[PDB]
RNA sequence: UAUACAAUUAUCAUAUUAAAUUGUUAAGUGUUGAUUUAACCAAUAAAAAUAUAAAUAAUUUUUAUUUGUUUUUAAACACCAUUAGGUAUAUGCAAAUAUAAAAUUAUAGUAAUUAUAAAUUAUAUUAUAUUAUAUUUAUUCAUAUAAUUAAUAGGAUAAUAUUUGUAGUUUUUGAUACCAUGAUAAGGAUUAUAAAUUGAAAGUGUUAAUAUCAUAAUCAAAAUUUAUUAUUUAUAUUAAAUAUGUAUGUGUAGAUAAAAUAAGAAAUUAAAAAGGUAUUGUUGCCCACCAAUUUUUAUAAUAAAAAUAACGUGCAGUAAUUAAUAUAUUUAUAAAAAUAUAUUUUUUUUUUUU
């Protein structure tokens, strides 16, 4: 039954939705659950409590620890919410955006070769329609200042060799 | 399941070698046996250390009082007759009856291999210093 | 079996190192039959009573042409020493012989006077591999 | 890896 | 290479021809493959889905006495609560398939109601007859949903249509009531459902569920309708469907309905599904 | 299958097959047998 | 098991899988409920 | 949480470092146990096993 | 449920198959036919359970 | 050489519409019925006299986004 | 033997309407020394930033002009060789993919083709769809022997059988010590808790069609070399089938074993993206040198090219054990390798002023 849907179930091999042909494997990384850059709920809390803990041992603060674990207690349902919404996104995306791995990759430079060609063409017509894909010869670190008069001190256009 | 590989031939002159080896193994075993029987009976006759543990009671008590009194005046001849081997010592203490029920329950005796040491033994190393060429089952001095 | 030391090596499987019910192993090989005991000398590997008669094999049961070896359970009798006759027992490789009579033998079985596992090891019956392994055990010199 | 063909 | 030589077996009083060719193969690279499946009368009549033909008197008699199949399916599912039977997922499947026999027809109609900005006035007999005819052609398979939809929007309405639409609509989105009352009306006057309400209810329900979806009334052109590649049945648009270490070796070990129950050759230690090994005490 | 034929009395796979009586059928006697009543054989011992 | 890593704990069926939910934990002290109810109502009136 | 009490905190790191040195021990990952490849057909993908350095 | 829910005296564990069968093939009697008419928790008698019957008797 | 996964079954992104376009079925069914040897489906009995709109063309053959292709969906 | 390219879009060598060319900046000394590298060895180390407008379109430049090779190291990096040095980047020469073409190879007579891209190929740290691997206890592991497998035959209390005592050698050959097909084991890796099992098909001596060396079988009392086995560790110790004499050494090397189930353990992780010159597919295929031969010729250390199935060296290629491809220069048992450029017919990892 998994033919004609060339994407298979979910959490499953070949379930991944595609965007301009390269599949989407970063979903969690988006909603900021489980990422190195991940969204952080409570900071001021833990820094406040750490501050207290480091200051002195005479007075003890459960006054902070309560604020903090109140915070975490909420954080749980917040996360289940975000995860839920994101699964909804995976579905919406699959319906209305993804091409199901049908269209050519856009994400590697050679896939844009035509574009680059357009600019090579330009640099050639500037050269009297001649040197295609040619570039100025690299010179030396000290190129300008080590060369005597009569020799080119700066790299020329390639047709101007 | 591999087909079993056939066993190689016996050897030559091995039948005489084996006959000889077993033969003189037995003629040796005769002096082994003789020596060990001497050692065993010699052990049986000679004196041993006291089989009871003086770290528990009714034994820890001063040798001028309690059990030892019962031992000095009433039991002495009997204990010296059996050379303090732990089996008849314990049995005599059973039969004297003035300790009566305690011999097994309350009282405590040295482990088998320690109680076997010769009279006048000083250091524990004496357990491993007994002759090893003799077959008495740890029953030799 | 790996090596066939007999007929049965063809028929039998070893089945690893396998446990048998107490005191029943299919092939009785008494490695312990000669196992020196001074104090236990009369009670060990011998008649459970001193009041029993000698076994069947201490007597000629019928008209015999004659025998090669007497069975190993035949007890050594004073006549075994005195008479000066061939006393043969089937051991390995071939046969053991009571040649040099002594009175220290009397009243024990030749099951007891014959060492089943000898310390003498022929290298002619061993594979090169086997010899290697016995060298591992620190039995054979090399 | 080199020998893999045997 | 010591190739295995299999002797062919000839048909026998108890070993008939087709049995031989099905259960025995002389090419021993084909041994130990897997199990093969076949069907006889009823499972074949289900699988092959050969639509019957109308015929002489018996077939018409059987059309007459037919009665309500939708209720029959339900009775037969329900009857699994009788003491002498079980509750069958197959009986339920047959139930389901008769409830949803039309299904996609409704789906099509949703699109005509909700997927089209300004489909004229849907009360007027003209556009109404367009809708009616196309619907009856989506049912009875005479047309593809795609073709019927593209027909519906390209159907002839009225001269200078857009310029008349500028006299009513700003951004060209009409009101959707006329459309739904129409699309329920068609299914009622066409005989589409056995029980009258079902038309209206399904059409309404399917809309109300989609109302909550992001960009609800637009659809990708390829997935909207029948096309080579499709969406998985949960994501289709107006659709009705919107130990642990030892478990692979366990398999059979739960409470398991079987097809062919295992046999002693093919399963070594399994005791049967009914068995309760750690029984509790009950009065 | 083998050189030793299955003895059909002991073997369930014979007994309970379609060509004999399975254990879930009702286990009664199939037909009566009068052998010794129909034709009777007079006694002649092989020993005098 | 054999020359392989032991599974993670959650890869096994539940340790207490055969012990009914009412048992873990036991709810005991049912005797005191009524007492603490009457107590709290009397309190309220005060 | 059973047994709550008001007692003061202790000093940070009251424990004296153990007699087994964890530092001089090298952490092993991939070759640690022995695995069996589920690879059905074809050359095993070189990027995973061998490719970097 | 794997098999119809009925008193297990109607079931026999099959030989060679892992499954059970009815020793009267295909027929079934409901629990109501095992006990006397209108038996509370179908029972030989309504007074007590098994253990209760036994120790009362004792 | 690596490709996007489903390219084998990738649809023709220009022409996949043609097959389903109403005019097509109008013409085909037109010369099918004409034979005398086919029974016209009823949709054809209907759109026979209300043939579909002329100048709506897809965005595939006409490459313009700004073209408002539809009198309806505009 | 003769017998009908394209002209709307075709990648290796016959270019052509074009604005360039020229710019004098930077960087350098305090002191007693393990920098760089997966790893060696020579031995001061810092550094070289600026330009737009403008040049008109086409019709006789094709012997003209033009497509990354460049003086000066007394300046370095870098690269090549290894402590000695070489070299260290557009003033000589140097047309050349950006496509005008007619099946592959081949200097334009050789072989009969070649080339090609989407099927298929298990591991690249994703959210707890709803709960835990970092705990416990273990590791001295041995046992087989003394040859004949070939058919029936009934008894006391029964109407009579010496059938008491039933007598016809000799033409066949496989399960054997021996080649002689089948078939059932072991092996935990994601269908979960409710009225419920923590053991699987992919085959472990004995089993049914290949015959053409031989009697090898326990009924006692017996000979250690075999990967695949939980033994009793200090108060008392051999009586019935005969029953194990050796190893006290700081609970001590390496390396190993078992378990989440009527027992008692609790928070760290795991699902989703991927290539094949093979084609039941890596035990897959291929690459060059290195012999014979065969055949055409435009004979360069040792001619060139094409067929080809030995021998020997390797392991060049299939993202393939330092990714490949093209040009360039160098290097060389042989595939090829080093460096300089371009490049993906190589696999991807992603800051819209922080
Ligand atoms: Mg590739
Ligand atoms: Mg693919
Ligand atoms: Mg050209
Ligand atoms: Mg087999
Ligand atoms: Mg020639
Ligand atoms: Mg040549
Ligand atoms: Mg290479
Ligand atoms: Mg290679
Ligand atoms: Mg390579
Ligand atoms: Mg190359
Ligand atoms: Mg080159
Ligand atoms: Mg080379
Ligand atoms: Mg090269």
């Amino acid at each position: 039954d998994n033919l004609g849907v060339r994407r298979a179930g979910r959490g499953e091999i070949d379930s991944s939705p595609s965007h301009s042909g390269s599949p989407v494997f970063t979903q969690a990384k988006l909603i900021g659950l489980s990422g190195e850059e991940q969204l952080t709920m409570c900071q001021s809390e833990t820094m406040a409590l750490r501050l207290c803990m480091a200051k002195a041992g005479k007075e003890t603060c459960e006054r902070e620890s309560r604020a903090l674990d109140s915070c975490l207690g909420r954080v749980g349902h917040l996360r289940r919410a975000m995860s839920e919404a994101c699964w909804e996104f995976n579905d919406w995306f699959i319906q209305n955006v993804s091409d199901n791995h049908t269209k050519p990759f856009q994400h590697r430079p050679h896939d844009w070769r035509h574009f680059y060609a357009q600019e090579k063409l330009v640099r050639e017509r500037q050269q009297n329609g001649h040197a295609y894909g040619r570039r100025p010869k690299q010179f030396s670190f000290g190129a300008r200042y080590v060369k005597t008069d009569g020799y080119g001190k700066r790299p020329r256009l390639p047709y101007n060799k | 399941w591999a087909k079993p590989k056939k066993r190689p031939k016996v050897g030559q002159g091995f039948h005489e070698k084996a006959q000889k080896w077993r033969e003189e193994y037995l003629l040796d075993r005769h002096r082994a046996l003789a020596d060990s029987l001497r050692a065993y009976v010699e052990f049986s006759t000679s004196k041993r250390v006291e089989p009871w543990d003086a770290r528990f009671k009714p034994f820890d008590r001063i040798e001028k009082d309690g059990v030892y009194v019962l031992m000095r005046y009433m039991m002495e001849e009997k204990l010296q007759l059996c050379n303090y081997h732990h089996r008849p010592v314990k049995r005599l203490f059973c039969n004297i009856g003035l300790m009566g029920p305690q011999i097994t329950t309350k009282a405590r005796w040295k482990p088998y291999r320690f109680a076997t040491n010769p009279a006048g033994t000083s250091k524990a190393e004496r357990m491993y210093q007994r002759d090893k060429t003799v077959y008495t089952h740890g029953h030799n001095d | 079996l790996k090596i066939a030391k007999s007929a049965f090596g063809f028929y039998l499987a070893r089945r690893g190192q396998r446990k048998y019910p107490f005191l029943r192993r299919p092939h009785i090989k008494n490695t312990h039959s000669m196992n020196p005991s001074a104090p236990y000398f009369w009670s060990f590997m011998t008649a459970k009573s001193q009041m029993a008669f000698l076994p069947e094999e201490n007597y000629i049961t019928g008209d015999w042409t004659g025998k090669f070896f007497v069975s190993k359970r035949q007890v050594y009798t004073l006549q075994h020493a005195t008479s000066g006759a061939k006393v043969r027992v089937k051991s390995f490789p071939s046969i053991f012989e009571f040649n040099s009579p002594s009175r220290w033998n009397i009243g024990k079985e030749m099951n007891t006077l014959t060492k089943p596992r000898m310390d003498l090891i022929d290298e002619q019956m061993l594979t090169k591999k086997q010899r290697l392994d016995y060298v591992r055990a620190g039995l054979l010199p090399k | 890896y080199i020998e893999r063909x045997k | 290479a010591k190739r295995r030589v299999i002797v062919p077996i000839h048909p026998t009083p108890n070993f008939p021809a087709h049995f031989i060719k099905s259960a025995f193969t002389t090419d021993p690279l084909k041994e130990k493959q897997k199990a093969r499946f076949s069907s006889g009368g009823e499972a074949m009549r289900e699988v092959q889905d050969i639509p019957k033909n109308l015929e002489g008197e018996r077939s018409r008699r059987d059309l007459a006495s037919r009665g309500d199949t939708e209720f029959q399916a339900l009775v037969e599912f329900i009857e699994g609560a009788s003491y002498d039977q079980l509750i069958s997922g197959r009986r339920f499947k047959k139930v389901y398939d008769v409830l949803s026999e039309n299904d996609d027809m409704f789906i099509w109609l949703c699109h005509t109601a909700m997927s089209v900005l300004n489909p004229g006035d849907m009360r007027s007999r003209l556009i109404y007859n367009h809708l009616r005819i196309l619907a009856e052609s989506v049912a009875s398979g005479e047309m593809t949903q795609r073709t019927a939809f593209r027909f519906f929007e390209s159907a002839v309405r009225s001269p200078a249509y857009r310029e008349i639409a500028k006299r009513q609509l700003e951004g060209g989105a009409a009101t959707r009531l006329a459309g739904i009352s129409a699309a329920a009306d068609v299914m009622r006057r066409m005989g589409l459902t056995r029980r009258p309400m079902s038309s209206y209810f399904e059409l309404y329900q399917r809309i109300v569920e989609r109302s909550e979806a992001m960009t609800p009334w637009g659809f990708p052109p390829l997935f909207q309708f029948e096309e080579r590649l499709s969406l998985e049945p949960r994501l289709k648009f107006f659709s009705r469907a919107s130990g642990h270490v030892m478990t692979p070796h366990t398999t059979l070990h739960g409470r398991r309905i079987f097809w062919i129950p295992p046999t002693w050759n093919r399963a070594g230690r399994f005791l049967g599904p009914h068995v309760t090994l750690y029984p509790g005490m009950t009065p | 299958v083998g050189y030793t034929p299955v003895n059909p009395d002991t073997s369930p796979m014979v007994a309970y097959s379609q060509y004999h009586w399975h254990y879930n059928l009702p286990q009664g006697m199939e037909r009566p047998h009068s052998v010794n009543r129909t034709f009777a054989a007079p006694f002649q011992s092989n020993h005098s | 098991r054999r020359g392989k890593p032991r599974p993670r704990a959650g890869m096994f069926p539940d340790k207490y899988r055969r012990v009914p939910m009412l048992l873990k934990p036991q709810q005991g002290g049912q005797q005191y409920f009524n007492h603490f109810l009457i107590r709290s109502t009397n309190d309220r009136l005060t | 949480i059973s047994y709550m009490e008001d007692v003061g905190r202790s000093v940070k790191n009251p424990t004296v470092p153990g007699l087994m040195s964890t530092k001089g021990m090298k952490k092993k990952f991939h070759n640690l146990y022995s695995s069996t490849s589920t690879k059905r057909m074809g050359f095993s993908n070189p990027t995973l096993g061998i490719k970097k350095v | 449920l794997v098999r119809p829910d009925v008193p297990e005296d109607q079931y026999v564990d099959s030989w060679y198959i892992c499954t059970s069968m009815t020793h009267h093939m295909g027929d079934y009697r409901p629990w109501s036919a095992s006990a006397p008419p209108n038996a509370f928790r179908f029972r030989p008698f309504n007074e007590f359970d098994a253990k209760g019957r036994e120790y009362v008797q004792y | 050489y690596k490709m996007p996964k489903n390219m084998g079954v990738a649809p023709r992104f220009d022409t996949w519409n043609e097959k389903y376009e109403p005019w097509e079925h109008m013409k085909r069914m037109g010369r099918l019925v004409g034979t005398g040897f086919y029974i016209p489906p009823e949709w054809y009995n209907h759109f026979r006299m209300f043939p579909p709109i002329n100048h709506n063309f897809q965005q595939e053959k006409t490459l313009n986004p700004h073209n408002a292709s539809e009198p309806t969906q505009d």
